[PDB]
């Protein structure tokens, strides 16, 4: 689909069997969720955004379906303010940015 | 409000 | 153009007689630069992301070109770790998420 910018990117996405809303957020380089209990072994990372770095739990190879496109990769999870998905996974779904 | 979700990695 | 996110979307901006490169950010409300001195009245903000906020000054009608494109709008400034358009900015030159 097209998406304008008048209003936040945001999408529904199914990750670990649950519905969540995100943001398409391409000043992101990786995917993080807000706190959520993920299968699979987790280690601990540390990512900076505009107010500072956090501490975050990393999975890799989890799949995501994204407004019905599927991805597969790694997903953060920690304290953000709102779930986005980065590059890493728009990259996946073919995502690029036109004007 | 929180409204600029910049992220990177180290 | 057509932009892939393989790697962060940067390109050149050009505003108040100066050239530098930004990040498209579709996950940006605002659009907010690094330090640099604008003319003109400004009024004190605080804008939030990922580990926490920032104080930014807020200036208003500025011009800016993306690539080319004009527009004008808002520009905050202040602490940032790189150079950001936003969705005010990116809404003025058509720019669009396909996938």
């Amino acid at each position: 689909p097209q998406i304008t910018l008048w209003k936040r990117p945001l999408v529904t996405i199914r990750i670990g069997g649950q519905l969540k809303e995100a943001l398409l957020n391409t000043g992101a380089d990786d995917t993080v969720l807000e706190e959520m209990n993920l299968p699979g072994k987790w280690k601990p990372k540390m990512i900076g955004g505009i107010g500072g770095f956090i501490k975050v739990r990393q999975y890799d190879q989890i799949p995501v379906e994204i407004c019905g496109h599927k991805a597969i990769g790694t997903v953060l999870v920690g304290p953000t303010p709102v779930n986005i998905i980065g590059r890493n996974l728009l990259t996946q779904i073919g995502c690029t940015l036109n004007f | 409000r929180p409204g600029n979700f910049l992220q990177s990695r180290p």
